[PDB]
């Protein structure tokens, strides 16, 4: 007996186009369709009404796009989805709400001083990151909370940028002001930033310590060793004498080492200074090492000019003292691994600081040939191959950086429960991508892989796969499958509508062994690079044959898409280099974007249902084969 | 704009006094204690006199710009609960800013408080509900 399906978003959005996926499943000619919006409480009066036609030459595939208007007839607001299959029917109550868009606050400075002026703009966009017209309130506030200035602009016709500029007064209050944006339509959502006022200081020469690592291990004989840097404000290096002394610190009280003060040369103007164990360990007078765990130490240096009598302090407080300085753990693994293939983890290493580490080994426990390194982000990617049985899995990582011993490794234990099978039929379907970052232009191999017993594996002739982005539906198509072939490779082009991470859902659906339908799917969480759909570059035009010179001119040249708004701004780079708590960066926007993904579980669920509602999708049939009604807004806390 | 002079004097000068009342009220926040109540100097103990001056300017300027409503009020809240006696009288603990039995002391000060709450009658007489009562004691 033919099986309609319809597919679409979790989650539906007001005045935006959804798409909606239609299929029939062992239909022969062609199907006439209609599908209708309606209230759900009583399904009073029609959102949207759209027809096609599913025609065999299409295998059945159709995509019928509509748009939900913002009536706002009713009040979590529901709208049930009914679909006429010809005679047929569907019928799927989908849940919705709307979003209003994004506000990104570019301020040139986070340090300013009473007097000076602080220059920040407001950039409006939307959810495919596009500027839209609206009109957005700014505020700033005082470190009490009172708003000092209060604005009301509308971005129309202003392609998305506002700028702003405000006149710090000579006698204002010290601490940390805040900028507050929202838009008028939507005062739930504000997005702020923050920046200092401070006062006016300004020393003869900079200068910055430092140790080489980030902690202190206490069986490491080489000590801690710290490098002391100076440099003149217009850039040329200082040569003269520092003098360093270090100190523990026991939670609020310095017990400050008298033996461990030091005089070296400031040349080329780097040093370095090294204290030996031994010191510190005479110094607090117990035979036991591992009492200083948890005292950090501190570093307080002393520069002075061999020119002059010029002088300047510098301090690095905080060092801590640990013996187990590595903590490890899983970040985007799945939690259900289909049994007898290959499950992919992720770990993250982090610092005692919470800062990720780089270049420490990671690798399994038991396998040993799974090893890794972790990256710049934090990230090692290991794969291990699961067992052939339906018992839970449980997998171990520890990292195996060389100097630590076995007992003071990082260890991270997780359980994954198998892929549920619909009547113990041992069917699955495995979805094998690469585990990189991809950039567009690139072409992408999804391997579709298939198991089951050699009775009916000639009764499967497609895959079905769908494309999710940005919470909405990408693309859908199919994979015409040769009977006989096990393996079967998708070519997946990459384009820039896949800039942040995408997911990929495939299925095939059967007759069961009974006699009764079956339907088995699987998901995969592809992440590819970060950056601007367009482009733009800064260079210099004229020829590069000079170091610039103060107060002459020189020529830049701008590079980026037609009929785009270029706007610049010139720092210091003295205060760029400690805005490392937070900056406008494309990478920061896509993160922001992927906050407001509307499905959160990586790549898998217990059945097929979970995997199309973890996925941010849902599926009802004509038969008893549907996913469970999702209400809230927002999926559990991780 | 009580007179209506501004259409030969110039309509587009009145942006330009708002901007500076903005400043100057910008600036004199500085001068806020955390308990609602401001002193001569930076970080120094309030003053009766300094925080009735300043209720009465702020009750003059939320017809003009979009004076907080909530540092009023508590000012106002403060001068009432903490600073005035059972009597009728209000209490100066700062050192003195202006000339100051203690007669003639305390009734000019009374005064000016009394003229200072006067501008803020209609204005914190909902969060602030014992005004009307310390009015009348005062005037008493
Ligand atoms: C929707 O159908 C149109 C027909 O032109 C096609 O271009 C588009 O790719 C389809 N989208 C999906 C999600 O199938």
């Amino acid at each position: 007996s033919p099986m309609y399906s319809i597919i679409t978003p979790n989650i539906l959005r007001l005045e935006s186009e959804e798409t909606m996926v239609l299929e029939a499943h062992d239909a022969q000619g062609d199907v006439p369709v209609t599908v209708t919006v309606h209230d759900f409480p009583g399904k009073k009066l029609v959102l949207s009404s759209e027809k096609t036609v599913l025609t065999p030459a299409t295998n059945h595939m159709g995509n019928v796009t509509f748009t939900i208007p913002a009536n706002r007839e009713f009040k979590n607001k529901f709208v049930t989805v009914q679909a006429t299959f010809g005679t047929q029917v569907v019928e799927k109550v989908v849940l919705v709400s709307l979003q209003s868009g994004y506000l990104f606050i570019q301020t040139d400075k986070t340090i300013y001083t009473p007097g000076s002026t602080v220059l920040y703009r407001i950039f409006t966009v939307n959810h495919k990151l596009l500027p839209v017209g609206r009109t957005v309130m700014v505020n700033i506030e005082n470190p009490e909370g009172i708003p000092v200035k209060q604005d009301s602009l509308s971005s129309q016709n202003q392609l998305g940028v506002l700028p702003l500029s405000w006149d710090i007064p000579e006698l204002v209050n010290m601490g940390q002001w805040k900028i507050r944006a929202y838009y008028e339509n939507s005062p739930q959502q504000v997005f702020s930033t923050e920046f200092e006022v401070k006062e006016y200081v300004l020393p003869s020469f900079e200068v910055i310590v430092e140790p080489t690592e980030k902690f202190y291990y206490i069986y490491n004989e080489k000590g801690l060793e710290v490098t002391i840097t100076a440099r003149f404000l217009y850039g040329k290096k200082v040569e003269g004498t520092a003098f360093v002394i270090f100190g523990i610190q026991d939670g609020e009280q310095r017990i400050s080492l008298p033996e461990s003060l030091k005089r070296i040369p400031i040349e080329d103007g780097s040093g370095e200074v090294v204290l030996s164990r031994k010191v510190l360990l005479d110094g607090v007078q117990n035979l036991r090492a591992e009492d200083l765990v948890g005292k950090s130490l501190y570093v307080s240096a002393t520069v002075i000019l061999h020119s002059g009598s010029d002088m300047v302090q510098a301090e690095r407080s905080g060092i801590p003292i640990v013996t187990s300085p590595y903590q490890i753990h899983f970040t985007k693994t799945p939690k259900y691994f289909k049994p007898g293939m290959p499950f992919d983890l992720m770990v993250f290493v982090t610092n005692p600081d919470g800062s990720p580490a780089y270049r420490v080994p990671v690798a399994v426990q038991g396998e040993d040939t799974v090893q890794s390194l972790t990256q710049g982000d934090g990230v090692a990617k290991l794969s291990i191959n699961t067992h052939p049985s339906q018992k839970p899995l449980s997998i171990t990582v520890r990292t195996k950086k060389q100097e630590l011993s076995e007992a003071e490794q990082a260890t991270r234990t997780m359980q994954a429960l198998p892929y549920s099978t619909v009547g113990n039929s041992n069917n699955y379907l495995h979805l094998s991508v690469l585990r990189t970052e991809l950039r567009p232009g690139e072409t992408l191999n999804v391997n579709f892989l298939l198991r089951m017993d050699r009775a009916h594996e000639a009764k499967i002739r497609y895959y079905t796969y769908l494309i999710m982005n940005k919470g909405r539906l990408l693309k859908a198509g199919r994979q015409v499958r040769e009977p006989g072939q096990d393996l079967v490779v998708l070519p997946l082009s990459i384009t820039t509508d896949f800039i942040p991470s995408f997911r990929l859902v495939a299925y095939y659906t059967l007759i069961g062994a009974s006699g009764q339908r079956e339907v088995v799917a699987d998901s995969v969480w592809v992440d590819v690079k970060d950056s601007c759909v367009g482009s733009l570059v800064v260079k210099s035009g004229q020829s590069e044959d000079r170091q610039p010179v103060p107060g002459q001119q020189m020529t830049l040249k701008i590079e980026g898409d037609h009929g785009a708004r270029v706007v610049l701004v010139a720092v210091d780079k003295g205060v760029f280099v400690l805005n490392k708590k937070n900056k406008l960066t494309q990478s920061k926007i896509w993160d922001v974007v992927e906050k407001a993904d509307i499905g959160c579980t990586p790549g898998s669920g217990k059945d097929y249902a979970g995997v199309f509602s973890d996925a941010g999708l849902t599926f009802t049939s004509s038969s008893g084969q549907q996913t469970a009604q999702r209400a809230e807004l927002q999926c559990p806390q991780p | 704009d009580e007179t209506e002079q501004w259409e030969k004097f110039g309509l587009e000068k009145r942006q330009g006094a708002l901007e500076l009342i903005k400043k100057g009220y910008t600036q004199q926040l500085a001068f806020r204690q955390p308990s609602s109540a401001f002193a001569a100097f930076v970080k120094r103990a309030p003053s009766t006199w300094l925080t009735a001056y300043v209720v009465k300017v702020f009750s003059l300027a939320v017809n003009l710009i979009a004076i907080d409503s909530q540092v009023l009020c508590g000012a106002v809240k403060w001068l009432i609960l903490e600073k005035q006696k059972p009597d009728g009288v209000f209490q100066e603990d700062a050192p003195v800013i202006h000339q100051e039995n203690n007669n003639e002391k305390d009734m000019a000060l009374t005064a000016f408080v009394l003229i200072s709450l006067q501008e803020a009658k209609d204005i914190c007489e909902e969060q602030v509900n014992s005004l009307p009562g310390s009015i009348t004691k005062a005037g008493d």
